[PDB]
Formats: C-alpha cells, structure tokens, sequence
C-alpha cells in the first residue's frame, strides 16, 4: 500500500475522481458548460472532438481545476458517444478520465461505467438549471421595459408565478443532488 | 434508569406538550417520523445530553395492555413504551425479556403521571358557586400524586440502591444474572404488576378520573362562551371515585411491617374504614 | 393557465408515488420537497 | 416553562440583586455572563442562552426615582442582566397614576421580553407592600399582567409591613394593594417584616443591618422554592405542577415558608422533619389549623428512612392540624447544589397553607378601622383626593378583606360545605 | 463572473476601506499588494492579477468635495488599492446636478475598467441613503448604470436613515433615492442605521464610536454574502445563480440579512439555527411573513446533523411565515476562513425576503406626508427649485413607493394571483 500510494499516487486518482469527473468542483464546471454553451446547443452530428480540446484546455487552466498536478489533469479528457441524425451536444458528450497506471485494478471498468452513468445524469440536470436561471434572468431583465406596455401586464405576472414552482423544484432536488448523494 | 425509571422529568415535560396533537390521534392514525423528530426534540431540548447512549431509545406500541401480562383504540396517549436495542456483548445481561419487563413498568407509570397532567390542565380553569368539583379535582390529583411517590420512594430509588450495592460486591457473571433477575422480581413484585387480578380496581379508578377530566372541561368551555350539565355527572363521579378507593383499601388489607404503604396513602385518616363490611 | 394545471397535476403524482417506494433514503426527499404542507393541499 | 421577573421597590430590588447573585454563584457562571471553567443542570428557565452561552437573567426592573439602582449600576454584576431593561412620592395612588401615564411603554417592554422568549409560564414579582413607590404601581401592573395575559401565571413574593410602628396611612395602601393581591393575582407568598427581623435578631446579635441579612434569607428561601425546577429531578419540574398541590381553593393562595438550619455554616431527615415542626423553624407567623403541607428535602438521604420516618411523625401526631377533609403532607425531594460549602448537608423547605395568617391580617383591619373611625389619619392626600373623592375603594377593600377573613373562619370549621 | 465594485458616501467609503482590509486579512495578501509569504482559493472576482501577481482591487471610488479620503490616503492600505480609481451641499438635486456635468469623464472610467476586465458580471454599490452627498449623485449614477449596461448586474448595499431624529428635508431625499432604487435597480440589500445601533449598543457598551464598529458589521456581513464565491465550492458560484433563488417577484428585491454570533471571539448546527431564526440574530427590523428564506453556514458541520436538523426545525415549526405558495427555506454551505483564530467556528448567515420592511418604508411615507401637508419643511432649495419648479417628481416618487406598499400588502395576503 505505500508503494502504491507514493510511486503512483492512487489517493490523487480518488480526489481528482471526485473532483472532475463526479463534477465534484463545479468552479470549474459552470465555466466549462458556459464555454460550451453554443457548441454544443449546436446540432451534434457536426462535432468533432479536436473542437473540445482547445476550448477544454482553456478552461482547465483559467479555472481553480489547474492548481493540481498536471498528471492527473493529463488524464482527463473529453470523449463522445456515436452520433445520430437527432443528435444534439448535450445529448452526446462525456469526459473520459484514462488510466494509464495499474490503478486499473482498483478502479475497475465496471464502476468506471458507473461513473459515466451518474455523470450523464448530473450532466442534464446541471443544463436545465441553468436553462431555468437563464428564464430568470430575462424574467429579471426585460420586464423593466414592459412597465409602458400595460395589458401584457396579467400574462406577465403570471409567468412569474410558474417559474417560482420551478425554481423551487430545481433548487431542492439540486440540494439532495449536494447531501447524502 | 435515566428514562425508564423517568430521572429525567425535563425529558418528559417537554416531549408531552410538544408531541400532544400527534398523541392525541387514534391508533393507526400516528406515523413514525413525527415521534421520532419529536423524540430527538425533547432529548436535546433538555438538558441531558451527556449520556452515552440514548441512541437505542425507540418508540413502540403495545395495544394489548397488561392482559398479556400473565389502550386498544387509541395510542400515543396509551399503548405507550420504548423500544430499546442492546450491543451484542450487552445483550448477555440485559436481553428481550428484561426489555419486556421494563416495557411493562413504564407503560403503568406513565398513566399515573398522565392522569396527573389532566388534573394540572384542569385546574387553571378558575384557578355563590358551587366548589365541590373543586374538592373532587384536589383529592383526585393528591391521591394521584401520592400513588407515584410511594412508587418512586418506595420501590425505584431504594432497590436501585441496592443494586448498585449488589454489582459492587459481585464475584461472577452467574451473580450478576442473578442479581438482575432479582431485582426485576422484585420490581415486578412490589409494584401492582403481579397481582392475579392485576388491580382491575386501579384501572377504574383511572377510568372515572379520565371521564371526570373529559366533562369538566367540555362544561367549562361551554360554560365561558346546567344541573344536569354540571351537578349529576360531577356526583356520579365522586360516588364512583370513592367507591373505587374504599374498594383499594379493601383489596389491599387482605394481602400480605408492610401495612403502611396503606398509611401514607392515606394520611388524614378520610374515607379509611367509613364503610363497615358485614 | 393550463400549462401550469399540466404541471401541477404531474409533480403531485411524483411525490404521492415517491412517498412509499424506499423506507428511509427516498423518503427523506419527500420532507425537504414538502416543506410548505402546500401538496396535499392541493389534491 | 419558561418564567420572567419582575422586580419593584426597593427591597424588592434588593432581594432580585441577592437572588440574581446568589444564582450566579450557585451555577457555572462568571459576573461577566460568561459560563465559569469547570462547568447537566437546567438553566433554560430565568437564563436566556446568548451569544457566548452568555445566561443572561430573564429580569425586569421597574423603579421611578432611582436610588438603590445607581448603586447596582457600579458593580460587577451590573453585567451580568441589564440588556436594557432598567427603566427610570410614598402613596399608592400616587405610584397608581404614575404608572397609569406610562403603562404603554413599559408593556412594550413586557411584550418585548415575551417575544424575547420562546415559551412562558409566569411572572414572578418582587414586591413590598406599603413600600411607599412601590405600593400602587404594583397593583396597577398586576391589574394589568393579569389582564393582557389570561393564559400565564403569577406569583408574588412580598413582605408584609409590620415593624410595630411610623405611617398613619400604609393600612389603607396596604389593604388596597391586598385587595388587587387577592383578585389579580394566582398565588402569593407571604413574608413578615418582624418575624425575619426577630429571627436575625435571635440567630445573630444585630439591630439596625437586618437588610443585608434578610436579603440572604429570602435569596435561599426563594431558590430553594425553585431549585427542584432549576436542578432537574422529574418530580414537579413545572411550576403549575407545584402550585396545583399547594392551592385547595382559590380563595385561600397564601403560602407559609419555612427553612430547616436557621444557621448551616450530620442530622438525619427524622431529625429535620421534627425541628421544621416546630415553630422556631417556620419564618411566618380556637386553633389555626394547616389544609395542606409540602415540604422539599436537599441533602444527604437514605430513601428507606423516609419512610419510616413519615411513619413514626405520622405515629406521634406533631402535625398539630385539623381540615375539614383529606388533605396531607406531601414530601419531594431535590438535589444538593455544587461548588458550595454546606456543612450539616441535610436542608429542607415547607411550603404550607396556614389560618394563622388571617389574625396577622385581622391586625390590619383593626388598625384600618381604628383609623378609619377616629378620621385623622386619612390626612387627606391629593392622590387620594381626584383618584377618589368619596374614598369608597377602601370601603371596597375592608368589604373583600372582611370576605376574607369570613372565607378563612370557614375553611377553620371541619366542613368547608358551609362557606363563610 | 468578475464583478466590480463603487463606493460612494462618506460610510459608503468607509465600509469599502474595511471590506477592501477585511479581504486583503482574510486572503494572502500583503497591504503593499504583495501576496503573502504563506500562500487554493479564488481572487479573480473583485482582484485584478496584476503582474507580481499583485491582487488589485476592482474598485472606483467616487467622492466629491473629499473629507475622508485625505484619511484614506495616508495609510498602509493605500498601496493595496488605488490604481488611480480615485476622483474628486447636502441635497439630492444638488448631487444629482453635480453629477450630471461630470457623467462623460467618470462614465469613461467605468469603461475604461470595463476594457481592463475580461468577464463583468456586475456593479455592487455602496451607498448611504441621505447621506448628503451621496444622495441624488448615487441615484444618478444608478440611472446611467442601468442605462448603458442592459446586460450586467446590479446590487446595492445601502443603509437606510432612521436614527429617530434632525435634518426636514431627508425624507424627500431618500424618498426619490427609494424610487430609483426600485426601478434603477435588480436587487437590494437593506441595512438600517437604529438597528444596527442598538445591536451595538446591546452587546458592547458604547454611545458614541458606532461607526467604527458597523464597519466590522457589514464587512463581515457583505464577505459573509460572497465567501462561497470567494471560496469556492460548487452551489451557487455565480452571483446570479444566487440571487435567482432570493428575488421571488421583480417587485420584491429587497434582502433581510442576519449573523448568527452576535460576538464570536462549540455549539451544534441545530442551536444556531434556532438562534438565527430568533430575531435577536435579525440585524434589520396583521402577521408579517417572509416569502422565501436562505440560509449559508461555514464551520465544523457534520453533513448528516443538518438533514436530522432540519426535520426537526421543520416539525418545531419556528418559521413563523405563512407563504401564499410553494415557496420554502433554501439551506447552502460555505467554508470557514483560513488563518483567522475563530471560537465557536460554525458561523451562518441568512438571506430572506420580509414584509416587515414595509412597515417602516411606511414610517417614512407617514413622515414625509406630513412635512408635505404642513409645508414648512421643504425649506425651498434652489436646487430642487431649478431641477423641479412644481416638485412633481416627489408626487411621482409617491406615487411609486404607494404602489410598493400595495404591492406588498397583496404579497401578504395568501394569494398573490391578486394584485395590489
């Protein structure tokens, strides 16, 4: 176990599993999917991986996620899925941390499909909500102007109530999402 | 002994006001969590905190009250006991049949000091007129009173005296059940839960009390917003309550110095052989 | 108007289906989801 | 649950400073607020819990024209309460209208401490009767507790005025202020002025310092009143618990105190019950006869002896009292406090309804009437002048102390059917 | 994104001066810019990278006629920040008209910090509602703000002026302030002088040097407001992710904030939250309920102890609002600060919208009504004359802040689909 956990560092591997792949940092993240924004609302069957990289590696070295040892960074990487003629880029998209250490063993192809999985379902949920912070925001932004354009005022109002059940809704499935899960 | 033997009252004053409107729900009707969160609110609301363990403290409901014992449509109220869980090198002592007895101890000392919280609630009411309810409500919450502290001074504290001499003085674990044992049949013993009648006269004694607290409430709720509504009803009660009493005295002259658990009961001297038989 | 009767209808079917599906973990969903007591409320 | 003070006149500033005090040094807590080093006990009563665990007395102090505050102003303890709830003629009606103009704010006040806290059960008051400032204004405040707060309870600490004279008019102030103590209040505890000072007088050898002294023995009375509440056993750890035993009827509420050691600085129990039976013990003044005794034990005891010893006190009838009906002595017990020096550990307290009370009140109707009757004693004060100008509130008073009175002669006959 | 920071008003300067300290103490960072030997952690919202890697200061500070920034000048924080930011009658008209003349160069500089950042995200003002100066001149600049920037974000951090009186014409002042405000603005944190006061006065002993300690107050409340940020975690990183969740309604933007240690230098997260939901803890003053509530903690947290705690605070039901919807508490956690000595380390704030703010918006509304009525009090300001011969915009401005009591008196009532 020390050899293991000195030559090859097997505990970074767990910390940077979490941290990365789990979408464990999110500093990270919420520039990462605000970079990715018009790519990959963009139709997918278009999308080539070299157009990721370059914009991942800036992205990787503005945010804290550059602090830890580039090894580790080195072994992440993006990766997609086979494409479809109804594919879009939120659809298809997955990072792929390879393994190019004997860490294999105790990070078994098994419970890396695992990691994907809950990736693909954190990946999602984190989209719509920014889908829905973005509602609130133009929520927040045009209706300073429609105060002269009086008779939209009940519609108006009224979206204002919807998105307050959602915004309720989006807010604590994404705090369980944060505890115990 | 900090819970079952109720050394904490704090633990209990608080959790009764705050658990009362989940309590006071037929059976059936309860739910686990609300008793549970409850529970922990009373715990950590009080000032015992330090224990160890309090963290095998459970709920449970036993609707088939000490009949089994060699209410049934309402709990929370009634049908009330803890579960309580043991370690496993613990469990060598203390097991399920312990866990039973204790069961079947609190569940009768926890009437007795819920009928006594009636009486409280009662009596702030109104702090010419007619003032015998009056009588009746102050010799019911005496009598009541006096029924748990000859059970606490009489049973709990001394034999939990001497069973923290008996474990002292131990030499082997063939002792320690033995002492156990005692002790629980001893508790059993002295208490009314080993009687071959189980004092059934005790029960309706309670009964005409819980019937007492229910119509004097209700009369007076209506009456702050008329013989029948008071006088008859309060009579019947009085003449069920006393008949009750003479009738305890009665049933416990004949058994078994130890004659004076009947004086501290009473102490005045009332309603003690007022009534000659044959 | 019945976008919203839509959605309502919908998230009370999901929490009356999540409040018996697993004992202890999924159930605490249902606690912090219903905070107001505002579902049940409405059906 | 949770109980606020109150605190008027100047004695009863007094003894709130004694009691906050002693309270302070009988738990783990610094004058500064802070909890002391080596502090499992109850302070969630009359301690709010601040910022720095700071148990902050649940205190409010009422006085117009301040003297004795600016003496507890500089002290070491003026840190420990005062959250700002200090706020700033010897007549009752005087003190009645001064505190009539200013009611609102000091209700706010009350309001403001009651939303302070997260539950309530009582206001306990501090009071001196015909203390000058404080007779009047605190008749106005109970008049007006018991008014806003039809759900709460109140209690009364109070000395009675007999130093065997001085004032021709504190028994008209005295029985006005009985009067209001009788209808707008839940539960009284009495105290004398001339008993506690004969008591000092006996233990001791001092004349004049009886304030200082008497300031202890209220403090220790009163804490061993709430000490079973403030150390957690499970008997009657509520107030209205207590308070249920110890009133019969609504109409007698007077309570009479005692102490075990008259001085404390190896008995057995059987020893104490004998001398709290006696006279000599109990601090308040046809046969009078007790309706119902309590009494609370703090020490060192063996609980078989107990027993046997409520037998052999019970065998040998040296509870000189006759009812009319069932009632008994009740025993509880509570705990011995740390961090205090006490030797003979062995303390109790009684807590009993006593008829002897009503000839000490019977003096004041003697002396009202006496007064009343000569008519040049009134003195005609202005107060009492606009606030009536018929003087019938003391005709209103002497008619429901005479009620009293009468109430007190029927509840000495062995029934209590007949009413007097 | 990056966000940068105005400071405007004598107070307004001086709580930036001690944010600006409190952050340069709190991070690694030397007051000559430098960073600390010992320095993870993020800088990159409110600190340019310079290029010793010097975390400057994304701060203007706008002033005219300057008291306090000579005080400013001379110090060893003045290495910190100042990278020329600095630019140098008590009315609203007359630093409304004042600011007019000179919107083009101080406009420039905003643009030219603007060129200097590469994300904005917002404009966080510091303000002092009728502070003289800063009044009319800071509505002003709101008005430009929201003007040519459509696309950023505004918040305010403001005091409101209540020190129970002193100067006639502030009610007229921070009345039209309070109308730009409202339309001016996305979002506004609410702070009140008297509170704040008596706080001050509560927990310390002092009359006088309140400034001095308010300072402390908001710095370690607006560092509070942003440490999640500052340090990151993942929930709600961004600014706007935050605020979407505390704005329920565009007309309701207006933030009641707390602290959980009213003094700080091991209780659980269960005590504190039933501390901070007693209003004691509540630095801002029929049934006034909020509509949402948020709350961040920092500290030694056990995750599974804040689950079980807020079933119980839950079932306890101490959330004394009633809602007309769906809406509920938001719990968020944050870290605990580096190289600070902290006692009882688990420290909490709370973000949420109250009517109760109402009340006293209507307090200035009564208020300036009647000094409209009696018209003795508008004392006739040339000022105000030039810039509004009818004053018919105070009309407007009542007119507005009319409609946001309505409005929030319709927000009360249990169906908002209502309006007011």
């Amino acid at each position: 176990l020390d050899v293991l956990n000195k030559k090859y560092s097997l505990l970074d591997h767990m910390q940077a599993m979490r941290r990365y792949l789990l979408l464990g940092q999110g500093d990270f993240i919420r520039h990462l999917m605000d970079l990715l924004k018009p790519e990959l609302v963009r139709p997918a069957t278009t999308l080539y991986q070299h157009n990721l990289t370059g914009i991942l590696e800036t992205a990787v070295r503005a945010t804290n996620a550059q602090f830890d040892s580039p090894e580790i960074l080195r072994r992440l990487d993006v990766r997609l899925l086979e494409v479809s003629p109804g594919d879009t880029g939120w659809d298809v998209f997955s990072l792929d941390y390879h393994v190019d250490g004997p860490i294999a063993t105790v990070f078994t192809r098994e419970c890396m499909s695992h990691y994907l999985r809950v990736f693909n379902f954190l990946w999602r949920a984190k989209r719509m909500e920014y889908i829905l912070t973005d509602i609130r925001k133009g929520h927040m932004c045009n209706a300073k102007l429609l105060r002269n354009m009086p008779e939209f005022s009940g519609v108006l109002h009224q979206c204002h109530i919807l998105a307050s059940e959602m915004v309720h809704f989006i807010h604590q499935m994404q705090y369980y999402i944060t505890f115990e899960v | 002994k900090r819970y079952f033997l109720m050394d904490q009252g704090d633990f209990f004053v608080h959790f009764m006001d705050l658990a009362e409107e989940e309590l006071r729900k037929p059976v059936e009707d309860i739910t686990p969590p609300r008793l549970e969160a409850l529970l922990e609110l009373a715990l950590r609301m009080s000032t015992a905190n330090t224990d160890p363990f309090k963290d095998d403290l459970k709920i449970d409901l036993m609707p088939h009250d000490l009949i089994t014992q060699l209410e049934l449509a309402l709990s929370g109220l009634e049908a009330f006991s803890f579960d309580y869980i043991v370690k496993w090198p613990l469990s060598l002592i203390i097991n399920r049949k312990a866990l039973t007895r204790y069961q079947m101890l609190f569940r009768h000392m926890f009437y007795c000091k819920h009928v006594e919280r009636q009486l409280c609630s009662v009596w702030i009411s109104n702090k010419q007129w007619f003032a015998g309810a009056f009588t009746l409500r102050q010799r019911m919450l005496n009598f009541v009173q006096n029924i748990q502290y000859y059970m606490m001074f009489e049973v709990m504290e001394p034999t939990w005296h001497i069973l923290e001499k008996n474990l002292k003085s131990a030499s082997n674990i063939d002792d320690v059940l033995g002492h156990h044992t005692g002790f629980l049949d001893t508790c059993l013993k002295d208490c009314m839960l080993t009687n071959p009648e189980l004092l059934k006269v005790f029960s309706k004694l309670m009964s005409v009390c819980v019937m007492f607290t229910n119509c004097m409430q209700k009369f007076t709720q209506s009456m702050k917003l008329l013989v029948s509504g008071f006088e008859a009803t309060i009579n019947k009660f009085d003449k069920n309550f006393s008949a009750h009493l003479l009738d305890l005295l009665a049933r416990l002259s004949i058994y078994s110095g130890m004659a004076s658990v009947i004086s501290r009961l009473d102490f005045n001297g009332f309603y003690t052989e007022r009534l000659e038989r044959l | 108007r019945i976008l919203t009767h839509f959605y309502q209808g919908i998230v009370q079917q999901f929490l009356v289906l999540l409040t018996t599906s697993s004992d202890e973990s999924l159930r605490f969903l249902s606690f912090r989801l219903d905070f107001n007591e505002h579902y049940k409320a409405r059906e | 649950r949770e109980i606020i003070t109150l605190q008027l006149g100047q004695c009863g500033n007094q003894i709130g400073f004694e009691f906050w005090k002693q309270l302070c040094a009988e738990h783990g807590i610094s004058p500064e607020g802070i909890v002391e080093e080596f502090a499992t006990d109850r302070k969630d009563v009359f301690f709010y819990q601040a910022d720095d665990e700071h148990y902050i007395p649940r205190a409010v102090l009422l006085d117009l024209e301040p003297r004795v505050i600016h003496s507890i102003l500089n002290s070491p303890y003026a840190k420990l309460y005062n959250p700002e709830n200090i706020y700033l003629g010897n007549n009752w009606a005087s003190g009645f209208s001064q505190g009539e103009k200013i009611h609102e704010d000091i209700f706010d006040i009350i309001d403001r401490e009651a939303d302070g806290s997260d539950s309530l059960e009582g206001f306990v008051l501090c009071h001196s009767i015909a203390g000058g400032t404080g007779s009047g204004l605190g008749s106005y405040l109970l008049e007006r507790l018991n008014d806003r707060y039809p759900k709460k309870l109140v209690q009364t600490y109070s000395v009675f005025p007999n130093q065997d004279e001085d004032v021709v008019v504190q028994p008209y102030n005295s029985l006005l202020t009985l009067k209001r103590l009788t209808q707008n209040a839940d539960c009284v505890v009495v105290l004398d002025n001339t008993a506690l000072n004969r008591i000092a007088t006996d233990r001791l050898h001092i004349q004049n310092p009886s304030f200082s002294q008497i300031n202890q023995l209220v403090s220790t009375i009163m804490s061993a009143s709430t000490t079973t509440l403030r150390y957690p056993g499970y008997m009657n750890n509520d107030l209205i618990g207590l308070i249920a035993s110890l009133i019969p009827t609504p109409r007698l509420h007077f309570l009479m105190t005692g102490y075990t050691p008259l001085t404390t600085d190896k008995t057995t129990v059987l020893d104490v019950m004998r001398r709290l039976l006696q006279p000599k013990n109990v601090m308040v003044s046809t046969n009078h006869c007790y309706i119902a005794i309590l009494n609370i034990i703090q020490g060192e005891v063996d609980p078989t002896q107990v027993h046997k010893s409520l037998q052999r006190i019970r065998e040998r009838k040296l509870a000189n009292f006759i009812p009319w009906g069932p009632a008994s002595i009740q025993v509880a017990l509570s705990r011995k406090s740390p961090y205090l020096p006490s030797a003979h550990r062995v303390s109790g307290l009684m807590m009993a309804n006593h008829t002897s009370i009503s000839s000490l009140f019977e003096r004041t109707c003697r002396q009202y009437d006496k007064l009343r009757k000569r008519e040049a004693f009134l003195e005609q004060f202005r107060k009492e002048d606009m606030f009536k100008d018929n003087f019938d509130e003391m005709d209103t008073s002497r008619e429901i102390v005479q009620q009293l009175i009468d109430e007190y002669h029927a509840a000495t006959r062995p029934d209590y059917i007949s009413w007097g």
